[PDB]
C-alpha cells in the first residue's frame, strides 16, 4: 500500500545536499554576487557620460568579432551597455548544473551504489528526481540572488528581472540535456562528452549566428537568452521557448530510465578481442589505450571552434586584441582537458588499480609520467591544431595564408606554459595530500575568476599577478620579451618535481 | 509462497543469461541455491528485487510482480549483495542506521547484540576495513532489521571460521522466528549443515531440486 | 635459498598497532600457509613484502633484497593474486591476461591456452560483464601461467565453485612440482591441509604458533 515510483525522493535529495555543501554555496554565490557589484557597478568609471556610451555601443555593433563572443547590443542606456559582458553567464551556469546532475546521477551509479540504494524501500525514479530538484534548486537560487542584487542598482526594475529569469531559464534548458544524456552509457565520462557536445554545439551555432544576420541564433538554446534582451525591450514570450523544452526533454529522461536495468544503458555490449596486440604491453601503451576517444574528441571539439574564431575574426590593433582574447579561453579551456587527464592517477588509484601496476616491474614514476606524459602531450596537441585551423581559417578569409598563419601558430602556442602550470599543480598535490587531489579544479575555477572580474574590480596589480594567464606576452609587433615563459616553465618543473619526488617516498593505501 | 519463478528467461546481449528457471521457495524454509559460475543466480536475485528487467516468464514474489510493485514489496525484504560497496565517507553505525532509516526500521536489543557479537567496531571510517569487516556491516544490516524474507546472495566470503560459525548461528535463531531465507553458499559445509530441498541450476535452467 | 625472511616487523596507522613483532620463514619449495583472524595482519604484511607500505622497524629480507629499495628488480620473479582482485572495465578478459603477465617474468604460451581449457573462461568479454568467479580466473590464469618463482597469493580461492577450486588445488600441486615456492594466505581450513604444510598463524600482528603439520 502507499508506493510510488518517487518514494524516497526527499531522503536522497537530503543526503545529496549534504555530500556537497562547499561546492554548492560557492558556485552558486560566484555566478550570482558579481553582477551588482562588478559588471554594473564598473560602467560608471569606464563609461562615465551619457554620450560616451554611444560610441562603445557603436563600436559593437560595427565590429563582427567582439559580437561573436559577448552578443549584440541594442541601446546605449547604461543596463544594457553594462551587463554586456555579463552574457557569459549563461554558459557557466550550464557547465555547472550539467556536471552537477552527472556527478549525481551516473558517476555514483557506476560505482555499485545503485545496488545499495534501490534493494531499500526507495523508488524507482528517487534517485533522477533528487538530482534534477537539487539542480532546478540551485538553477533558481543563482539566478534569484543575481535579480535580487540587480534591484538594488540604478538600472531599471524590469531588465534586472527580465536577466535573472534568463539566467534561470538557462540553467534549467541544460539540466534536462543532463538528465537525458546520463541515461546512453554505463560510462560517466561519455554521458559528459555527448552532453558536453550539446552545449559546444549550442554555442558555436550562436556565435555563428550572431557575427552575422542573427537568424542563426534561433537555433540553440543559448540566444534565447540573448533575445529576452533584457534593458532593451524585454520579449517576455521568449521564455516559453526556453521552458517548453525541458518540459519535453525531461518527460524524455523519465521514459529513457522507465526500462533501463540499473547499471546500463541503451546498447548491449560487444565481445572485444582475444589477445593484446603488441603495443599493449607497458604503462604507456594501457595509459594510451585508456585516452584514446578522450583525446580525439577534445582535439576535434578544438579544431572547430577555432575554425569558427578564425573566419568570424575579419568580417592590425585590434586584430590582434582580438586574436589575444579567443585563445584566453582556448588556454583555459586546454587546463580543464590537462587537469581532467591528470586526475586519472587519483582515479586508479582509489580503485584499487595502483596496488596491481606495482606489484610488477613498474616504479612509482614510470607509472606517474605514463599519465602525466599524456596530460602534457594531449594538451599541447589540441591547442596546436586549433591554433593552426584559426590561422588558416584567417589567412584563408584574408587572401594569403603564407604570412598570418606563423603568427597566429605562435599566439596559440605561447600558452602552453599556463595550460602546463595546471598539471603541475594536480601531480604536485598527488604526493603530498592524495584525498585533497580533487580540489584541482577549484584552483583553476579560481583562477578564471581572477581573470574574469580582477581588472573590472579594481584590484591592485599584486593580487592580479596570482593567476598564470595574465602574464602570457603577446606575439606580433614588439610586446614580447619571453621571460614570463621562462619563469612559468620554472614553476611547472618545481612543481612537478616536488610532486613526483614525494610520491617515492609514501605508502600507497 | 514468497516465491514462485516459473519459466523466468533473460538475454543480455547475444549472452543467453537465463533460459527457463524453476524455483519455488515456501513459507518459514531455508532454501539452498547452488551452481556453478555462470548459472545466472545473481541475475536471478537481482529480477526477484526489480532490478534487472526479465524478458518472459512468470515472476510473482510475495504476491506481487517484482517490477511494478518494487517500492512495495521492499518492506518484507533484506539484500545482501555479492560485492559489498559502502559510503567511503560514513562510519560502521552511520551506514547501519542510515539503512536502518531509509528502509524505516530496525531493531536496537538485536543490533548492539549482533555487534558484539560478530566484533564489528562501529566507529572507523568505511574506508578502513579489511573487507571482513565490511561484509559484517551488511550482515549486521540485514539481520537486524523487520525484514521476514532474506535474500543473501553470498554472506560468508571473507569471514574467518568463526564468524562463519556465528553467522550460521544467527540464521539458525532467525529461522526459528519466522523468518524465510534463500540462500546462494559455494560452500557445500554450510549449505549441508543449515539448509534442506536444495535447488542446482546449470546454464540457466534447474537440472535437479528437492529434499536433502 | 630462503624467499622470505621477516623478524620483528612492526607497524603503526596512526594509533592503530597493525604488526607488532612478526616472524615468518619460508624455505625454497614448501607451500607455507599463513592463518589469522580477520584484521590481524595478513594483508598488510603482504603490502610490506611488495614494496606498497613502508615498515616501522625489524628486517625483511625478500629473495635477497630490501623490499622498498629493490622493489623492481625482485619484481621480475614474484606473482600477486590480490585479495579483492580489481580489473579494467574496457579490457577484455583475454587482454587483461596479457597485459598483467607482461610486467612480470613474462607469459608461458604453452600454460595460458592450458589454463584457460581448464578454467573454462571466456576471453573475449568486456571485463564489467565477469560474475565474481570469472573476475578471479582472470587473476589466476595470469599468475600462474608466468615465470615466478615465489606466488604471494592472497585469498586465492574467493568466488570459486566446489570443482574450480579442486582443479585450483591441482594446479597448485603440479606449479610446486618446478620448484616454485608458495605464501598460501587463506580462511578456509580445508585447502590448507590438502596444500599447504609448516603453517604460522597470527592473532594480533605477533606470530602465536608454526611449523608443521
Ligand atoms: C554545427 C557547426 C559547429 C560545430 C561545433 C562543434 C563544437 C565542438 C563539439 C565537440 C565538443 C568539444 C568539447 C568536449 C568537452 C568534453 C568535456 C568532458 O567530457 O568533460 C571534461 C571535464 C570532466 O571530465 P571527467 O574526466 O569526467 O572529470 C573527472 C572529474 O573527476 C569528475 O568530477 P565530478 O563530476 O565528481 O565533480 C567535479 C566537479 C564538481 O562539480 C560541481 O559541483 C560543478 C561545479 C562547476 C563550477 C562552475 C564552473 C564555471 C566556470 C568558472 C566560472 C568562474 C566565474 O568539478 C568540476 O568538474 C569543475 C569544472 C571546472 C571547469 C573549468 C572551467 C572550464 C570552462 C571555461 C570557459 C572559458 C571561460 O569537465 C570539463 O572540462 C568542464 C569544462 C568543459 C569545457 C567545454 C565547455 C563547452
Ligand atoms: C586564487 C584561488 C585559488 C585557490 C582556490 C581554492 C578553492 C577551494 C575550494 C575547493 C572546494 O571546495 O573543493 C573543490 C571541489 C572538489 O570536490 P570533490 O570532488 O567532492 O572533492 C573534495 C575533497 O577533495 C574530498 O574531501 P572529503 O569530502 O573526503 O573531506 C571533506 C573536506 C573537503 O574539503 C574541501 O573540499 C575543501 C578544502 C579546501 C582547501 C583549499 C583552501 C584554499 C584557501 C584559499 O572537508 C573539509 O576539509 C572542510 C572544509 C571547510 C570549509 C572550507 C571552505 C573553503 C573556503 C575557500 C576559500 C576561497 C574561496 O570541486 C570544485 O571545484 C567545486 C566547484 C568550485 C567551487 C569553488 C569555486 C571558486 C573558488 C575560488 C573563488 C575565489 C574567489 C575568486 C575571485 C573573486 C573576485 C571577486
Ligand atoms: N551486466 C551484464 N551484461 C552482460 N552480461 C552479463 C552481465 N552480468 C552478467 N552477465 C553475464 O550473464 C551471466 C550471468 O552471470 P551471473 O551474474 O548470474 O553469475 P553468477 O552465478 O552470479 O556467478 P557467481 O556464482 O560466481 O557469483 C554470465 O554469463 C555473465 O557473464
Ligand atoms: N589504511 C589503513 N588505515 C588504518 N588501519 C589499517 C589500514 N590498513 C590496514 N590497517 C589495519 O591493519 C590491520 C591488519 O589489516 P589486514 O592485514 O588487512 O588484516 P587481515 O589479517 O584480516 O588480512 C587491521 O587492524 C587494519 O585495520
Ligand atoms: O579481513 V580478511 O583479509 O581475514 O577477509
Ligand atoms: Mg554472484
Ligand atoms: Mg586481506
Amino acid at each position: 500500500h502507499r508506493g510510488s515510483g518517487f518514494t524516497g525522493t526527499l531522503g536522497l535529495l537530503r543526503l545529496y545536499l549534504r555530500r556537497d555543501r562547499v561546492s554548492l554555496p560557492l558556485w552558486v554565490l560566484l555566478l550570482s554576487v558579481p553582477l551588482a557589484t562588478v559588471y554594473i557597478a564598473s560602467v560608471e568609471t569606464v563609461y562615465p557620460d551619457r554620450s560616451a556610451r554611444a560610441a562603445a555601443a557603436a563600436a559593437i555593433m560595427a565590429s563582427p568579432a567582439q559580437r561573436a563572443l559577448y552578443g549584440p547590443v541594442y541601446n546605449d542606456s547604461l543596463g544594457a551597455v553594462g551587463i554586456w559582458k555579463a552574457g557569459m553567464f549563461h554558459t557557466l551556469i550550464a557547465v555547472a548544473v550539467i556536471l552537477t546532475v552527472i556527478r549525481h546521477t551516473r558517476a555514483d551509479e557506476e560505482s555499485g551504489r545503485a545496488e545499495l540504494i534501490d534493494s531499500t524501500v526507495v523508488g524507482r525514479y528517487a534517485n533522477l528526481t533528487g538530482a534534477l530538484l537539487l539542480s532546478f534548486g540551485a538553477s533558481i537560487a543563482t539566478g534569484a540572488i543575481g535579480a535580487l542584487g540587480l534591484l538594488a542598482t540604478d538600472v531599471a526594475p524590469a531588465g534586472s528581472v527580465a536577466f535573472g529569469v534568463a539566467l534561470a531559464a538557462s540553467g534549467m534548458v541544460f539540466t534536462a540535456v543532463a538528465a537525458v544524456a546520463a541515461q546512453l552509457s554505463p560510462s560517466a565520462r561519455f554521458t559528459r562528452a555527448v552532453a558536453f557536445a550539446v552545449l559546444g554545439t549550442a554555442f558555436a551555432l550562436r556565435a555563428i549566428g550572431d557575427a552575422g544576420s542573427g537568424t542563426l541564433s534561433w537555433c540553440s538554446p543559448l540566444g534565447w537568452s540573448l533575445q529576452v534582451r533584457p534593458y532593451a525591450g524585454e520579449r517576455w514570450w521568449v521564455l516559453l521557448l526556453s521552458l517548453a523544452t525541458a518540459a519535453v526533454l525531461t518527460v524524455l529522461a523519465y521514459r529513457l530510465r522507465a526500462g533501463r536495468d540499473v547499471g546500463a544503458g541503451l546498447i548491449a555490449e560487444r565481445p572485444g578481442a582475444g589477445t593484446a596486440g603488441p603495443m599493449l604491453s607497458e604503462p604507456f601503451g594501457l595509459a594510451w589505450r585508456l585516452n584514446r576517444g578522450s583525446l580525439l574528441l577534445w582535439t576535434v571539439g578544438l579544431c572547430l571552434y577555432g575554425l569558427v574564431m578564425g573566419s568570424v575574426v575579419h568580417g592590425g590593433a585590434l586584430e590582434q586584441a582580438f586574436l589575444a582574447l579567443a585563445f584566453t579561453m582556448i588556454g583555459m579551456v586546454a587546463a580543464a582537458f590537462a587537469v581532467s587527464l591528470t586526475l586519472r592517477l587519483h582515479q586508479e588509484e582509489t580503485g584499487l588499480r595502483a596496488e596491481t601496476l606495482l606489484a610488477g616491474a613498474v616504479s612509482r614514476t614510470h607509472w606517474l609520467a605514463s599519465h602525466l606524459a599524456m596530460a602534457l602531450a594531449g594538451s599541447a596537441v589540441a591547442t596546436l591544431i586549433s591554433g593552426v585551423a584559426a590561422g588558416l581559417a584567417y589567412g584563408m578569409t584574408v587572401g594569403d595564408v603564407g604570412g598570418k598563419l606563423p603568427t597566429v601558430v605562435g599566439t596559440a602556442a605561447v600558452q602552453l606554459p599556463a595550460v602546463w602550470l595546471l598539471s603541475a599543480v594536480t601531480v604536485g598535490l598527488f604526493g603530498l595530500a592524495p584525498r585533497f587531489t580533487p580540489v584541482a579544479w577549484g584552483v583553476l575555477v579560481g583562477f578564471i575568476a581572477l581573470y574574469l572580474l580582477g581588472s573590472l574590480a579594481g584590484f591592485p596589480q599584486m593580487l592580479l599577478n596570482l593567476e598564470p594567464f595574465a602574464h602570457i606576452p603577446r606575439v606580433g609587433g614588439g610586446d614580447f620579451t619571453a621571460v614570463p615563459l621562462l619563469w612559468l616553465l620554472a614553476i611547472d618543473a618545481a612543481l612537478i618535481t616536488l610532486g613526483a619526488m614525494a610520491f617515492r617516498r609514501r605508502d600507497v593505501r | 509462497v514468497p516465491i514462485e519463478i516459473r519459466g523466468l528467461t533473460k538475454h543480455f546481449g547475444s549472452v543467453r543469461a537465463l533460459d527457463g528457471l524453476d524455483l519455488t521457495v515456501r513459507e518459514g524454509e531455508v532454501h539452498g541455491f547452488l551452481g556453478p559460475n555462470g548459472a545466472g543466480k545473481s541475475t536471478t536475485l537481482r529480477i526477484l528485487l526489480g532490478l534487472v528487467k526479465a524478458d518472459g516468464g512468470s515472476v510473482r514474489l510475495l504476491g506481487g510482480d517484482p517490477w511494478t510493485d518494487a517500492v512495495d514489496l521492499h518492506r518484507h525484504i533484506a539484500y545482501v549483495p555479492g560485492d559489498v560497496t559502502l559510503w567511503p565517507s560514513l562510519t560502521g553505525g552511520e551506514t547501519i542506521d542510515l539503512l536502518a532509516r531509509m528502509r524505516g526500521g530496525i531493531d536496537n536489543a538485536r543490533r548492539a547484540e549482533l555487534i558484539e557479537r560478530f566484533g564489528l567496531d562501529p566507529t572507523k571510517k568505511a574506508r578502513t576495513y579489511s573487507k571482513g569487516n565490511r561484509q559484517k556491516v551488511s550482515l549486521i544490516s540485514a539481520l537486524s532489521s523487520h525484514a521476514t524474507l532474506l535474500l543473501l546472495d553470498e554472506p560468508s566470503s571473507g569471514l574467518d571460521p568463526l564468524m562463519e560459525n556465528v553467522f550460521q548461528q544467527c540464521i539458525g535463531e532467525a529461522r526459528q522466528r519466522g523468518v524465510t531465507v534463500l540462500l546462494s553458499s559455494h560452500i557445500l559445509a554450510e549449505t549441508e549443515a543449515l539448509c534442506e530441498k536444495v535447488t542446482i541450476i546449470r546454464a540457466g535452467k534447474t537440472v535437479e531440486s528437492g529434499s536433502l
